């Protein structure tokens, strides 16, 4: 097998035709490739490009042992919760970032992609959970949340709710309720040979 | 788990399902109102049936949580609002019949056409055609023809529908434990469980009837003044003692006397006009009207209109491709979707109505922060008054001079201020007896007080008695003339426009103190006062979370509606009208009628 370097598959994540629900968020491990973060631009107007602990302008001169790209879709007014030190339905039960997060959060409006006149109920999120999510934890359990004191026996009903909630994105919604595609780049530096570098 | 934590979790799950169903029902209703088709009707029916069957089960489930152990008040409020007299359980057969009556009356009003007796192809609708004749014509015969043709062809069409409309609306109200549909609408103002701030359904009838009696003197003098200036315009058609013919009043029903200004200006020639002409001269657009209204709300700290508002609203007549309900309305569909539906012409009437409807939307946006069940105005009067306290400021010559519709050097002498106060009186004061009588007739018809065989004998007995306006043609009981108004045939409560008219001058008085205005109220313009907008916004953001008595007392200092500020606003005109009716008669007798 030959010594040839790959070009980092950032197009597989940022340009996926369908993103995951935030409760079941995708993670792609980027490794053993040359990353060119210079292609990450020209998203929907007034997108968010929010980095923490690393400068995105120096990114093309840095090396890391691994890079992780987590992707999902959320509501417009939930975007602020995808950052360190945040509370809310998303940061508490669906996707959590730690205080020492070193990485970037790219989030852009996807109303033209993910909204439907009949409503897009495919994108969902967890509305009830017994406790807060640990950072980078993923929960995909469809177990009936028991709000009351009677057991639910896996049946939705009085005080027994199905824990996931569909967004139902429609294009005529306001921006706070419109869908936003989100990609979370995590740059990891370990005691190991750095295998993701810029040009 | 405590009952409160369970009630919270129930309300959370409720709000996410309710917002999605409310949006579908709202959007279905929008599609019908902008575009009247048989397919859009049954879509509105299906989305409305799903929405009520949802409330049917949710209001039942909400009984499982007793209020007496909810310590968090805002949780208590959502629970109360969900089990409260909104069951609207009707049988499937009777629920479908009331909808057919409602949809038919709705379709007839907006698509009703009077056609040439000799040429069936050329017809006039109410909105583009007949309104122009009733607002701009000066021929006695032409106005009479339009007044009668609309009430004879469309009015008679609505008479049998309205009779069965009340027998079903009354049956619905009784199943929800009200005396009648009129008591149901009155329940909008009801407040109980709050010491000193409570307000009953019956207390509105007393407060409207007594506040209106304090209004009788001011309106009777304006009535006599308009009578004299109308005597000049029309040779032998009006006597100095009789009522005012109903087809000469400025619009289709005489709801406002605003278009009578051209005939009644006290000082008309020498003071520059305060009306539409300069808009047309400056080639103003329906977009310019709303952009100027948007500019006004922003100047007090309120937000812009959303991007979706401009993309999704219908702000001009769509044409003959679709049949639209052209009457100006404001829409809060939820999910950040705000729209106005209005067939905007380039008039000063439409310019001020833009401020009215945008006032609704600004209220909707302000209390969007509330829980779903509390997103509404304090009462219907509050909602219909927000745009009016801005219209008060935008109508003043100070503001029109600063937005370029009056000369850059305007002479604001003693005389131009009386012109302003009169035109303000033609609209605001003129609509008060019209409003009170119409709603009182509905209440009296909803209640068992006006039988079928004399529905129009009493409607005109109350027009001549209370309003001072007489039928030019005798109408038998085949006619239904109140239903020829948008709000009556479209199932809207009308007393909202009476209570708001007192509310606005109360609010405007408090807001002009916030902006440190110096003179009498009618010179006040709150345009660039971000402090005045702050006082207003701190109430708009509340929604239905506080009773209207407390929300009103925390801004104006009065737990109730009051007539004082309205009368201070019009005092210079009140003492001026007295001087003009020296050799005239103030009042009228019911014993005179053309035919
Ligand atoms: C009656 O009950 C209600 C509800 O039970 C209660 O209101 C709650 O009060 C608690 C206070 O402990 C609030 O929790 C705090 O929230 C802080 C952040 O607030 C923002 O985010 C909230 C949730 O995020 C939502 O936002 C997005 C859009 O922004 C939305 O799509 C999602 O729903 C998402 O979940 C949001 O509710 C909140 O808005 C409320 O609060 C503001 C503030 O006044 C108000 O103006 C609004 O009108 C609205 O009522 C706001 O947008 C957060 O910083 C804080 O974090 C502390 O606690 C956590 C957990 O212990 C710690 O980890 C953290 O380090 C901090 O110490 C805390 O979580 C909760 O949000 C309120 N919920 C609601 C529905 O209002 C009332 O207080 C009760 N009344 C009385 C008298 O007790
Ligand atoms: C996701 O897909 C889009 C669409 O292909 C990618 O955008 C394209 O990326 C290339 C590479 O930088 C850019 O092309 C540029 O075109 C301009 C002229 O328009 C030219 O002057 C430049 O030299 C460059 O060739 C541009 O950003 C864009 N091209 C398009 C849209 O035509 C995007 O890179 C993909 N995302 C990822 C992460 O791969
Ligand atoms: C005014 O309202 C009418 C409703 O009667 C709209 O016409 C209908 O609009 C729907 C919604 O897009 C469409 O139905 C479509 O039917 C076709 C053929 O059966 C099919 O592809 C789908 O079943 C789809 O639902 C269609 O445009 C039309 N249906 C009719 C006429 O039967 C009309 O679009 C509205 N006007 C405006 C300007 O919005
Ligand atoms: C609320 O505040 C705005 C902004 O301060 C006021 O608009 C300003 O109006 C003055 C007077 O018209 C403008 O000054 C001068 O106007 C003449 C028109 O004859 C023209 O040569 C220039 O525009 C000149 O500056 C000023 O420009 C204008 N400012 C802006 C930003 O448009 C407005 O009059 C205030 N409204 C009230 C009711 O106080
Ligand atoms: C309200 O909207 C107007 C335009 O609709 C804003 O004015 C524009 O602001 C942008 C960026 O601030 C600039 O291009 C110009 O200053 C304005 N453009 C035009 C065409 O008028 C205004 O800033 C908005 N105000 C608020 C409070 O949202
Ligand atoms: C005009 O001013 C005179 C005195 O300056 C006053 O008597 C008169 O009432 C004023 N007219 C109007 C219409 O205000
Ligand atoms: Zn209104």
């Amino acid at each position: 097998f030959p010594n040839i370097t790959n070009l980092c598959p950032f197009d597989e994540v940022f340009n996926a035709t369908t993103f995951a629900s935030v409760y079941a968020w995708n993670r792609k491990r980027i490794s053993n490739c040359v990353a060119d973060y210079s292609v990450l631009y020209n998203f929907a107007p007034f997108f968010a490009f929010k980095c923490y602990g690393v400068s995105p302008t120096k990114l093309n001169d840095l090396c890391f042992t691994n890079v992780y790209a987590d992707s999902f879709v959320i509501r417009g007014n939930e975007v602020s919760q995808i950052a360190p030190g945040q509370t809310g339905n998303i940061a508490d039960y669906n996707y959590k970032l730690p205080d020492d997060f070193t990485g970037c959060v790219i989030a852009w409006n996807s109303n033209k992609l993910d909204s439907t006149v009949g409503g897009n109920y495919n994108y969902r999120y967890r509305l009830f959970r017994k406790s807060k999510l640990k950072p980078f934890e993923r929960d995909i359990s469809t177990e009936i949340y028991q709000a009351g004191n009677k057991p639910c026996n896996g049946v939705a009903g009085v005080n027994c709710y199905f824990p996931l909630q569909s967004y139902g994105f429609r294009p005529t919604y306001g921006v706070g309720h419109q869908p936003y595609r989100v990609v979370v780049l995590s740059f990891e530096l370990l005691h190991a040979p750095a295998t993701v570098c810029g040009p | 788990s405590t009952i409160e934590e369970q009630a919270k979790t129930f309300l959370d799950k409720f709000n996410h399902e309710a917002e999605d169903l409310f949006y579908q029902s709202s959007l279905a209703s929008w599609n019908y109102n902008t575009n009247i088709t048989e397919e859009n009707v049954q879509n509105m029916n299906n989305a409305g049936d799903k929405w009520s069957a949802f409330l049917k089960e949710q209001s039942t489930l909400a009984q499982m949580y007793p209020l007496q152990e909810i310590q968090n008040l805002t949780v208590k409020l959502q629970l109360q609002a969900l089990q409260q007299n909104g069951s609207s359980v009707l049988s499937e057969d009777k629920s479908k019949r009331l909808n057919t009556i409602l949809n038919t009356m709705s379709t007839i009003y907006s698509t009703g056409k009077v056609c040439n007796p000799d040429n069936p192809q050329e017809c006039l609708l109410l909105e583009p055609g007949l309104n122009e004749i009733m607002a701009n014509s000066l021929d006695y015969n032409e106005r009479l023809w339009a007044w009668e043709s609309w009430r004879s062809e469309v009015g008679k069409q609505l008479r049998p529908l309205y009779e069965e409309y009340v027998v079903l609306k009354n049956e619905m109200a009784r199943a929800n434990h009200y005396e009648d549909y009129g008591d149901y609408w009155r329940g909008d103002y009801e407040v109980n469980g709050v010491d000193g701030y409570d307000y009953s359904r019956g207390q509105l009838i007393e407060d409207v009837e007594h506040t209106f009696e304090e209004i009788k003197p001011l309106y009777e003098h304006l009535h006599a003044y308009v009578r004299a200036k109308l005597m000049n315009a029309y040779p032998s058609y009006i006597s100095p003692i009789g009522c005012l013919p109903a087809h000469l009043l400025g619009d289709m029903w005489g709801r406002f006397w605003t278009n009578l200004y051209s005939l009644t200006v006290p000082f008309g020639q020498k003071p520059n006009i305060d009306v539409t002409d300069a808009m047309v001269d400056q080639a103003w657009d329906a977009q310019r009207i709303f952009k100027e209204a948007e500019k006004f709300f922003v100047s007090v700290g309120l937000p812009n209109m959303t991007q979706g508002f401009w993309e999704n609203s219908m702000l001009t007549d769509p044409g003959n491709v679709q049949k639209a309900v052209c009457h100006p309305t404001a829409w809060d569909l939820g999910k950040g979707d705000f729209r106005i539906l209005m067939c905007t012409k380039v008039t000063m009437d439409d310019f001020l109505t833009a401020h009215h409807e945008m006032g609704h939307i600004q209220y909707d946006m302000a209390y969007a922060a509330q829980p779903f069940l509390l997103r509404n105005g304090a009462n219907e009067g509050f909602h219909e008054a927000v745009g009016e306290i801005m219209s008060l400021s935008a109508a003043t010559p100070k503001h029109l001079k600063s937005i370029g519709l009056l000369s850059p050097d305007f002479q604001e002498d003693n005389e131009t201020e009386i012109n302003f106060l009169l035109k303000q009186a033609l609209t605001i004061v003129g609509t008060l007896p019209f409003t009170y009588m119409l709603e009182k007739w509905r209440w009296m018809v909803f209640k068992g007080e006006i039988p079928k065989d004399q529905w129009m004998k009493k409607w005109w007995e109350m027009k001549r008695e209370i309003v001072g306006v007489v039928e030019p043609v005798p109408h038998d009981e085949t006619y239904c003339d109140p239903a020829s108004l948008f709000h009556v045939s479209n199932d809207y409560s009308f007393i909202r426009y009476y209570t708001r008219t007192l509310y606005q001058f109360q609010f405007q008085e408090a807001l002009c103190q916030a902006a440190k205005h110096e003179g009498p109220l009618h010179k006040c313009d709150i345009s660039n006062s971000t402090e005045a907008g702050q006082k207003l916004f701190n109430m708009l953001r509340l929604g239905k979370s506080e009773p209207w008595t407390l929300a009103l007392e925390n801004v104006v200092g009065a737990k109730n509606m009051n007539v004082r500020p309205l009368l201070n606003y019009f005092e210079p005109l009140f003492t001026w009208l007295k001087d003009q009716n020296k050799n005239s008669f103030v009042g009228w007798s019911t014993d005179w009628s053309p035919y």
